[PDB]
């Protein structure tokens, strides 16, 4: 179905590779600001 | 009543006729008195046996089966199986269908309407296209004059049975097919059969090309133009020659419009993953670890999160536009999809007469002064005159003018001297007209020199003359003039003009003459000889008595003034517009019923043929046909006479058809045009056919796309065609193949994007199962992106302009180069679809983070009967923050995710704006797109702050940041593919990137 | 939010009003 049907996959995990850590980081530095243990926001009983 | 390879495939044959038999044999065959007529008793005795002389439209009047197409229409299957399954949800409920009363039931009726609406577009794409037989059956006459049991009586054509004789006057339509047994000066117009217009004549006897060309047969559609005749109905209605056709060019069907068949190959692939996951999770997940009602709510999701609700309804529009775009330039369209077929087009088939040529005898050249001349063979354009100086022409002028029986009808104020109404006939009117471009009006010139005597046009004895009186009271008082066959005329003169003088005829010019002749005949135009004489005075005093049809005045030793050739010239455009289609690697072919000579000479005229005629080298060397000729096929092109195509087999045609670029079969029966088209088609190609006359009807159907000719066409040819050039500008074919090829591309872009956002819509539910982390994206939320957000931008894409000299590439094959494919999917499902995914998935967390972030927590079933009883990360979320525990995804998360999808959709709707060029050195001026990109982004917000409907929807996010979340991502997108395009380039032949170009 | 209420929508009218006022303005080009 494709000559070296392999390379196409290889340069495919590397993609999810980097695409993953990128999710990690954006989520890392995301927290590096959440707060001090977790802030809390505008919600109350009624 | 048998199969189809017979009920509509019994036209691969043509002959089978008896008209080449003695009146005795004829009389015997039909048992009918050839003059007393037929017995009325016997008449009906046959009608009630054979069945009325008339055609019957095909059994068809369904206005549903086509509307109700959606019941498979697009992705309406899953939608139905979905909105029914999610119509069951609202059912499988216990304690008084709580909020699930709102949801489900509504999402069922919503996805419900969708299918319905996704159909009207998967409908308006194929407007009721039919009605051929309509016009045909409306071409037979109403009345008919036939002879029976003595007298001549008139009746309804329908009532004509086979066997009796009918009389036909000039100006009537032939009742049925009939073998004339007698006539007098009968001339029938065979247009609708031969495709040619010049009148043919009818003889009671004769023989020839046994059926269609014998002067003793009259045909169903045709009509008598002058004279009279009586013949015997050899065929009635449905069984006639035009009946066989009327039937064929009706019951026959084209098929799948390329572009519309591409709306297939992908509708499948998408619907391939439509379940590979769809059910996969219903199984590999719903493993009694989730409630039934759960799986299903999860099922009806991925469904919604899969079928690009807004897309087919998009292409429909993408078509609708490139249609309502060409129509401003005329060439109207009756069938959308056609628009993008004209571009996928690989071969064109054309009716010479009426299509390429304008079908109007026009003076091509002239031989005044031992020198050749050419004229505005166009529809009043450039080239301008031949001279008009030398007194010689001056003479020739009047000749052609006086020696003529032509005129015009109404007042004709319109300056179209050339488009005005004739009277006489081609040959002559051709001349009259020619003498109106210049030399004032003939009508006045006809009265200038009054006619006193005239010898009727060629009366077998060639030539035509008349003597008028010259007003130039100085030279002769009597000027006679004549014209006829070029040979004859010449060889009956003794002196010919030259600027004005009168040097005698001899050997010197008799040469340049023959030259001019044969040299003109070669171009295939008809040539006439013109000459005049001034009868000496002392020989003819004023009032002299000329004897009409009787010898009386000179005929020889006349003065030869010149030669004039006329022809059926190519339309203005046709010339190079053909070359353009070649510029675009499109192959063409001439399918004409006219004769060889003409067809070829005309083929060469419009590029259709360049250098290398077969039968010519036959003489230009090894004086033979077979020998070192035939086999060598040293000839790139050839002319095939229909007489021979009749005796050829499937493959035999194949050979001839695809072994050289002849581009011309001549004298062809209607069936043949089609059998020809078929043969082109049977070699896996997309052929288009251009016609005018009814003889095309068929070929204008089996043809992928059919192009009529507006005015130059039969009130039928058009009924059969897809496109209707209403300015007859044969260049629109190019301003159609381009505009078509455009939308092929400007559709992928428009589609790729319109679904890349599919990924960001599935993943939620998929992760929503692998780790019970609360519904990030909502179902009722999905139906609001493809069917509510990305709308106008998909549309917009269409408007995006070119990307290169398009008309420079070979026609897009149809078996390999598809529309949707890996190249696309991989780069929109497995690449960007992902990057977008994270983005809105990322935002999902922040939307919870700055509220009760569980980047390590979360992963849990969030019930609602419990109320408060539980929570996470130092909280009491319950009835208060339960109604609310979800207000972080309902009114929120979904919203922020929602917007983030929009937000990533920007750079998508710009990375897909181009297919190979940096938005930099490439127009970023899509006024439409732009003002929509905002009309999208904005709606987003209105849909995110809409004070009320936000109930049946999401809620107020924190403008300052509840938006910018995905923002960090949209960029990477734009930044990513931008490099590959620039990657694709620096390395042209490309590797993995161009291998996965797009 | 005594802010993005009758104020977050006016923002939803800076690029919309360019739909029947500026996009509808490509004819006088
Ligand atoms: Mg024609
Ligand atoms: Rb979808
Ligand atoms: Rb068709
Ligand atoms: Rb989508």
């Amino acid at each position: 179905t494709g000559g070296s049907w392999f390379k196409i996959l290889l340069f495919y995990v590397i993609f999810y590779g980097c695409l993953a850590g990128i999710f990690i980081g954006t989520i890392q530095v995301m927290l590096l600001t959440i707060s001090e243990f977790k802030p809390t926001y505008q919600d109350r009983v009624a | 009543a048998k199969k189809e390879r017979d009920m509509d495939e019994l036209k691969k044959e043509v002959s089978m006729d008896d008209h080449k038999l003695s009146l005795d044999e004829l009389h015997r065959k039909y048992g009918t008195d050839l003059s007393r007529g037929l017995t009325p008793a016997r008449a009906a005795e046959i009608l009630a046996r054979d069945g009325p002389n008339a055609l019957t439209p095909p059994p068809t009047t369904p206005e549903w089966v086509k509307f109700c197409r959606q019941l498979f229409g697009g992705f309406s299957m899953l939608l139905w199986i979905g909105a029914i399954l999610c119509f069951l949800a609202y059912g499988i409920q216990a304690a008084t269908e709580e909020e699930p009363q709102n949801d489900n039931l509504y999402l069922g009726v919503v996805l419900s309407a969708v299918v319905i609406i996704t159909g009207c577009f998967s409908y308006y794409q194929e407007a009721k296209s039919s009605k051929i037989m309509e016009s045909f059956k409306n071409m037979v006459p109403q009345q008919a004059l036939v002879i029976r049991n003595g007298e001549k009586m008139s009746i309804n054509a329908e009532e004509v049975v086979v066997g009796d004789l009918v009389e036909v006057k000039g100006g009537d339509r032939i009742p049925a097919d009939l073998r004339i047994i007698s006539a007098n000066g009968c001339k029938v117009d065979n247009s609708s059969l031969t495709g040619e217009s010049e009148p043919q004549t009818r003889s009671p006897d004769f023989t020839n090309e046994n059926p269609l060309e014998t002067r003793n047969i009259a045909f169903f559609s045709t009509n008598c133009v002058e004279g009279t005749a009586r013949g015997i109905v050899v065929y009635t209605g449905d069984r006639t020659v035009m009946g066989r056709i009327a039937t064929l060019a009706s019951g026959l069907e084209g098929g799948q419009t390329p572009i519309a068949a591409e709306i297939e190959h992908f509708i499948h692939i998408i619907t391939g993953v439509a379940v590979f996951l769809g059910v996969s999770f219903f199984i590999l997940s719903l493993i009694l670890e989730y409630t039934w009602l759960e799986a299903v709510i999860f099922l009806i999701g991925i469904i919604v999160a899969n079928v690009p609700e807004g897309l087919l309804a998009t292409v429909t529009v993408c078509l609708t536009l490139t249609a309502k775009r060409m129509a401003r330039k005329n060439c109207l369209v009756k069938n959308l999809e056609a628009v993008e077929t004209l571009g996928s087009t690989s071969t064109i088939c054309s009716d010479k007469t009426g299509t390429l040529t304008q079908n109007r005898m026009t003076v091509a050249h002239m031989w005044s002064d031992n020198q050749i001349h050419e004229a505005d063979t166009t529809e009043n354009q450039s080239g301008v005159s031949f001279d008009k100086t030398s007194a010689t022409w001056l003479a020739l002028s009047r000749i052609a003018g006086l020696c003529n029986r032509a005129v015009f009808q109404a007042n004709q104020e319109n300056l179209p001297i050339l488009k005005r109404a004739v009277a006489g006939d081609a040959s002559e009117s051709a001349l009259l007209k020619c003498i109106e471009l210049c030399c004032g009006s003939v009508k006045e010139m006809r009265e200038r020199y009054t006619k006193i005597v005239e010898i009727p046009f060629n009366s077998t004895n060639k030539y035509q003359l008349s003597i008028h009186k010259n007003p130039n009271t100085a030279e002769p008082r009597h000027l006679l003039v004549m014209k006829g066959a070029p040979e004859r005329i010449l060889d009956r003169c003794s002196s010919i003009l030259i600027h004005g003088k009168e040097q005698p005829l001899d050997e010197e010019l008799k040469d340049a003459f023959q030259n001019a002749y044969l040299e003109l005949g070669g171009l295939g135009e008809r040539v006439l000889g013109f000459c005049h004489l001034f009868l000496p005075d002392e020989q003819f005093p004023e009032g002299f008595q000329f004897d009409t049809d009787d010898v009386n005045f000179p005929l020889d030793n006349l003065c030869f003034v010149g030669l004039i050739s006329m022809i059926d010239p190519p339309r203005a455009a046709v010339p190079d517009a053909v070359g353009k289609c070649r510029s675009a690697g499109i192959k063409v072919i001439m399918v004409t019923g006219d004769h060889p000579i003409t067809a070829k000479a005309i083929a060469k005229g419009v590029g259709i043929i360049s250098e290398g005629n077969e039968t010519v080298e036959d003489i230009a060397a090894r004086l033979n046909i077979p020998v070192s000729q035939v086999n060598p096929r040293d000839a790139k092109a050839c002319v095939v006479h229909g007489s021979d195509l009749k005796d050829m087999t499937s493959e035999q045609l194949d050979d001839i058809l695809k072994y050289h670029t002849e581009i011309v079969f001549a004298r062809t029966s209607p069936q043949q045009k089609l059998i020809i088209v078929e043969g082109c088609q049977r070699q896996g190609a997309i052929v288009a056919v251009t016609g005018d006359g009814v003889n095309d009807s068929p070929a204008s159907k089996k043809a992928d796309i059919g192009v009529a000719m507006g005015i130059a066409g039969s009130d039928v040819s058009k009924q059969a065609a897809d496109m209707i050039l209403l300015d007859d500008n044969f260049a629109s074919i190019v301003t159609g193949v381009e505009e078509g090829r455009l939308i092929f591309d400007n559709l992928k872009k428009s589609i790729a994007y319109t679904l890349t956002s599919n990924i960001p819509e599935i993943t939620p539910f998929l992760i929503f199962i692998i780790a019970n982390i609360p519904l990030p994206l909502g179902t009722v939320t999905i139906l609001c992106i493809d069917l509510g957000t990305d709308m106008v931008p998909a549309i917009s894409l269409a408007y995006e302009q070119a990307e290169s000299d398009i008309m420079k590439r070979q026609p897009r094959n149809p078996k390999t180069d598809k529309l949707v494919n890996e190249q696309l999917i991989s780069m929109a499902y497995g690449q960007i679809g992902m990057i977008q995914a994270l983005g809105g998935f990322f935002t999902y967390f922040v939307i919870l983070a700055e509220n009760g972030f569980l980047p390590i927590h979360l992963l849990g079933l969030r019930v609602n009967w419990d109320d408060r009883w539980i929570n996470d990360v130092e909280d009491s979320y319950g009835q208060q923050w339960t109604y609310e525990q979800r207000k972080i995804v309902e009114f929120t998360c979904h919203t922020p995710f929602f917007v983030t999808i929009v937000v990533v959709q920007w750079a998508d709707l710009v990375i897909c704006k181009t297919r190979r060029n940096s938005v930099f050195q490439q127009g970023m001026k899509n006024k439409i797109l732009i003002f929509g990109l905002f009309e999208e982004t904005a709606l987003a917000a209105f849909l995110s702050y809409c004070p009320g409907m936000g109930v049946a929807l999401r809620m107020y996010p924190l403008k300052p940041t509840w938006w910018f979340c995905a923002f960090p991502y949209s960029l990477l997108i734009f930044v990513y593919d931008e490099v590959r395009k620039l990657i694709i380039r620096r390395r042209p032949g490309g590797w993995v990137e161009k291998e996965t170009y797009y | 939010y005594e802010t993005v209420r009758n104020g977050g929508l006016i923002f939803a009218a800076l690029a919309f009003i360019v739909g029947l006022i500026i996009i509808l303005s490509k004819r006088l080009r």
